[PDB]
């Protein structure tokens, strides 16, 4: 119900070469699971509960074809941990 | 040898002396496997959460917690604890 | 969202020796317990 205001100084800046840029700081959203019945639920299934975790155990790989972009996370073993049983793969295997 | 007063899946004898986690099981510490990357843990046999954080001694030691938690806090004596601050970068005044 | 108003007579009083005093009539708050899991809860545990 409340519009986004700017002040007079900012308006004067816009009345020039100056342009507003948009940056996305975060995105909330849900994933789907099946409940005890056959129904798919996406209500309490918050993606932000996994973002930190996935980023901590993964390597980032991004493919840029010029027009499209594809971003991936591939799990990798923790270096010092003897109890980490994540299989080791090469960069080529991970890309494939 | 088999007695868990605090019911945290680590025997009292193991908590008093050293222990480590192998295949999700607490085992009595032996120096023989210090050089394979295992760490010696100690904790209170009367407290399930020695550091007072939301995770038990077993959960921390076994790493069966949020993977974004730093490995320091896998030690039962070191608390899983976020220290969050706010910094101001600039201030904008709109004279109405 | 709503600021605390005073009227003109009160404002005139403040423009003199007169000072506003604060008194605390009560305090609400929670205590901690452990639930069936190891978690500490302080949500329905009213001190009052
Ligand atoms: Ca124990
Ligand atoms: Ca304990």
């Amino acid at each position: 119900a409340r519009l986004i205001p700017i002040n007079y100084d900012q308006l004067k800046k816009l009345d020039s070469g100056k342009q507003i840029k948009l940056e996305t700081t975060q995105v909330s959203g849900n994933y789907g699971t099946k409940n005890s019945q056959g129904q798919i639920i996406t209500e309490g299934n918050s993606w932000s509960n996994y973002i930190s975790q996935i980023d901590s155990v993964s390597a980032s790989i991004i493919l840029d074809t010029g027009s499209q972009t594809f971003e991936r996370r591939v799990a990798a073993k923790e270096q010092g941990n003897p109890e980490d049983k994540t299989p080791e793969i090469t960069i080529g295997e991970a890309i494939k | 040898e088999d007695l868990d007063t605090d019911n945290d899946n680590i025997p009292d004898a193991y908590e008093k002396n050293g222990y480590t986690i192998k295949d999700s099981i607490a085992v009595k510490w032996n120096d023989s496997f210090a050089e394979q990357g295992y760490k010696k843990y100690v904790s209170s046999y009367l407290e399930s959460n020695t550091a007072g954080d939301p995770y038990t001694d077993y959960q921390k030691a076994s790493g069966s917690i949020d993977k974004a938690i730093k490995l320091e806090a896998r030690d039962p004596l070191v608390a899983a604890y976020p220290v969050v601050g706010v910094g101001m970068e600039n201030l904008i005044i709109s004279t109405n």
